[PDB]
């Protein structure tokens, strides 16, 4: 299947209280493999997947030094947006981006992501053309206006479908076992009453990579998006995820409700019943 | 612009320097440079954002610090036997985008202070064959002994400078190839028709400001002490 | 300036057996701005040895984390997550549920 | 990354046009090319950056190749002010700038009415001491270095007299020797047959 | 890998 990297930087003032908290993570997938914490003692780009730290002291020491200045420059960032909007120096705000790539089951570049977001809002962003800027506001067009004078945009698409698409294939490589790998949901079902005319069905889908699945109940013939309690897919903790379906039935009525599962690392879609 | 002063500087083996940089572009990123004699460049440090800085290709034996946009000052310590040089420091609006280069600042390191000379400097009048033969008059001046290669000659002809008919050598001759230290010859010409060499009213000057020893200097030597000073030589036309 | 408010589920690494290890979670997501409080209880007391992931955001820039501690459970202890944010007028606590 | 520029040195007669170039395997975002004299801060004199663009700066010609791997200089009617070292410079993934090592370049004045002589000058202010003047040869003349070690000779230059428009090339020799004469000051160099000599 | 340029808005 399609793959992507990505990384995500955020930087939070806190006037008086020192410079700016900056955190950076970078994923492959759903799988995080690096992260940055100016706040932190090492004061390195450390490793959070066994795969990356193969890495020779080189690319660490690069990654680390590298790092630092994106660290510098997007404290220097939040200083410039507090002037551009005219605001106070007593508050926090805060400075986000997000770049990276994607590409097709054939591993070749298929698109490039390089935006900010200011106190959470959309500021400026690289089109999908990666040759034009998105900018939300007059402040925005200030900083597209310098970085079409600087040329960024032909640097970063450079970066985009070349550098950033060779480090994705490098890393899908060395990480390989755990990368290119699926994890099946494990599932059952539970029943709960939750009246003396109504009950509860619960569909479980466990300990399952990639985070991507659906789940939808159906009741003898297709679909059902009435009553049905669907919670947002979180992180297990170790790697994989988990998402549970709920309905509510009329008592007796059980057998006319199934469960159905539809997942990359299952050959075929999972269809699941009550059984007592 | 980019502001790299001074233009020439003198240290002794061992004494740690630091050469200013300054810009007023509004620029974030800055970058210094070596370069040797008839050679390119050689990046030594940069930093593309205050706060940061990150190593060259020769950074060994210097340091940076990035405290403020406006600066890079690079500090040359006990690198190794080799800190003499043409230094270069540079800036760029954004880092990897144009560098506007600052003017240089020529570094010197010498083993001993005794080793430093000014120039001697004398004018050679134009010979009457020259004069015969060509209705020219080429004088030469001629800076020699002098260390370290820290110089700038001019001329003047009846008090001002000019910069018509001179040719300036590009570089110096080392009176001992041999010697790290050798000291060095320097020479130019100042070439004026024979009429205006022959009215007796005309002056000409071969100025040589030399750059060497400042009063932080000790010196016990007998000889008068080799700080900065110019050393001039002149001449009169001379009717036919 | 905007601020959004932390979605929070209360679950367990793996389905609870009691008198077996495992792993109480606390997931807070769709939050803005990034500072949040995270506690994870057990019969109302702040459980001590507690570890949260690197701080990470989605497509529409709200900020999510994974608290969580090794634990386990029993059938007369009581677990929750208490979470307070700019957004929320009172902390809020949310009881650990097996079933959820 | 790496760029390459060839030729390292380049001597032509002025009024003669000429090409540099700058080489690449890969690609660059943005290319610069600067001249710069001896002992001064290098000059720039243009940016590219789109493939297959041209730039004309009076008699400077640049061209950035369509697959951005490439650049090149071209230079119309060499004038003696084009003497200088070039160098092109570009875009640096790490944050700098990737820098060819120059192509030296030497214009050299077309002397139209050589003249060669050597002439012996005498000190302002010292009887006996001088120098000998190797002056007015044509460009096609290279001065050598000297054989002893005690007979200094600079290298030849160029200096202009625009008042009656006159170009001419000179050397200059002298020594602290005894039997060093201006007869054969410039015996280790290949200098014109019809030199001069005054009597 | 991470920009080895940076920059400022």
């Amino acid at each position: 299947g399609s793959h992507s990297m990505r990384y995500f930087f955020t930087s939070v003032s806190r006037p008086g209280r020192g410079e700016p908290r900056f955190i950076a993570v970078g994923y492959v997938d759903d799988t995080q493999f690096v992260r940055f914490d100016s706040d932190a003692a090492s004061q390195r780009m450390e490793p959070r997947a066994p795969w990356i730290e193969q890495e020779g002291p080189e690319y660490w020491d690069g990654e680390t030094r590298k790092v630092k200045a994106h660290s510098q420059t997007h404290r220097v960032d939040l200083g410039t947006l507090r002037g551009y909007y005219n605001q106070s120096e007593a508050g926090s705000h805060t400075v986000q981006r997000m770049y990276g790539c994607d590409v097709g089951s054939d591993w070749r570049f298929l698109r490039g992501y390089h935006q900010y977001a200011y106190d959470g809002k959309d500021y400026i962003a690289l089109k999908e053309d990666l040759r034009s800027w998105t900018a939300a506001d007059m402040a925005a067009q200030t900083t597209k206006h310098k970085w079409e004078a600087a040329h960024v945009a032909e640097q970063l698409r450079a970066y985009l479908e070349g550098t950033c698409v060779e480090w994705l294939r490098r890393y899908l490589e060395n990480g390989k076992e755990t990368l290119q790998r699926t994890d099946a949901p494990k599932t059952h079902m539970t029943h709960h009453a939750v009246s003396d005319h109504e009950a509860t069905l619960r569909c479980w889908a466990l300990s399952f990579y990639p985070a991507e699945i659906t789940l939808t109940w159906q009741r003898d013939g297709e679909d059902q998006t009435q009553d049905t309690e669907l919670v947002e897919t979180r992180p297990a903790g170790d790697g994989t995820f988990q998402k549970w379906a709920a309905v509510v039935v009329p008592s007796g009525q059980e057998q006319r409700y199934t469960c159905h599962v539809q997942h990359e690392g299952l050959p075929k879609p999972l269809t699941l019943r009550w059984e007592p | 612009g980019i502001t790299q002063s001074p233009k020439y500087l003198f240290r002794k083996e061992g004494q740690n320097v630091t050469l200013s940089c300054e810009q007023n572009l509004n620029h974030d990123a800055m970058y210094w440079y070596r370069q040797d004699p008839g050679q390119g460049l050689r990046l030594i440090y940069y930093s593309q954002i205050v706060n940061d800085f990150q190593k060259g290709d020769i950074a060994e034996g210097y340091s940076v610090s990035r405290e403020k946009k406006e600066s890079f000052p690079l500090t040359v310590t006990s690198a190794q036997k080799n800190p003499t040089a043409f230094y270069l420091c540079a800036s760029s609006s954004r880092s990897s985008y144009e560098q506007y280069f600052g003017p240089g600042t020529r570094l010197t390191v010498t083993e001993d202070l005794k080793n430093v000379f000014p120039p001697e400097v004398a004018v050679f009048e134009p010979s009457e064959a020259e004069i015969s033969h060509t209705q020219k008059a080429t004088l030469v001046c001629l800076a020699t002994g002098f260390y370290p290669d820290h110089v700038e000659l001019s001329w003047w002809v009846n008090g001002k400078e000019v910069h018509s008919g001179v040719s300036t050598d590009p570089q110096p001759l080392k009176e001992q190839p041999a010697l790290n230290d050798s000291r060095y010859s320097l020479s130019s010409r100042l070439r004026v028709s024979a009429t205006f060499w022959q009215n007796p009213r005309n002056h000409f000057r071969c100025q040589v400001q030399f750059y060497g020893l400042s009063e932080n200097d000790e010196w016990t030597q007998d000889r008068a002490k080799p700080v900065t000073q110019i050393v001039s030589a002149e001449a009169w036309g001379r009717a036919d | 300036m905007i601020q959004r408010t932390p979605k929070i589920q209360v679950y367990s690494r793996h389905p609870a057996e009691n008198g077996k290890s495992n792993f109480l979670n606390c997931y807070v997501s769709g939050f803005h701005p990034s500072d949040i409080e995270v506690d994870l209880l057990k019969n109302g007391e702040r459980i001590e040895k507690v570890e949260h992931s690197d701080l990470s955001f989605s497509k529409d820039w709200s900020f999510y984390l994974l608290y969580y501690t090794e634990f386990t459970p029993t059938e007369k202890d009581e677990y929750a997550c208490r979470v307070n944010h700019v957004t929320l007028s009172q902390p809020k606590i949310v009881k650990w549920d097996r079933d959820m | 990354q790496l760029l390459e520029q060839s030729p390292q040195f380049l001597s032509i007669q002025e009024g003669e046009n000429l090409t540099v170039y700058c080489n690449s395997s890969s690609v660059f975002s943005s290319l610069q090319w600067y001249r710069q004299e001896p002992g001064e801060g290098p000059v720039l004199l243009v940016t590219v950056v789109t493939g297959g663009e041209v730039k004309k700066l009076k008699r400077l010609t640049f061209q950035f190749g369509d697959a951005r791997k490439d650049s090149s200089l071209h230079i119309t009617a060499a004038q003696p002010g084009d003497t200088g070292l070039y160098l092109c410079a570009g875009a640096g993934s790490q944050g700098n700038l990737i820098f060819g090592k120059g192509t030296k370049l030497s214009v050299k004045p077309n002397i139209q009415n050589p003249d060669p002589a050597v002439y012996q000058l005498r000190d302002s202010k010292s009887s006996d001491k001088s120098v000998c003047l190797f002056t007015d040869f044509d460009s096609q003349t290279n001065v050598s270095q000297s054989k002893d070690s005690d007979v200094y000779i600079t290298d030849k230059t160029v200096l202009d007299m625009r008042s009656m428009d006159f170009k001419s090339n000179s050397a200059v020799a002298w020594s602290n020797k005894s039997d060093f004469a201006c007869a054969n000051a410039f015996n280790n160099s290949i200098i014109p047959e019809d030199t001069f000599f005054p009597s | 890998g991470i920009l080895g340029f940076v920059f400022t808005l």
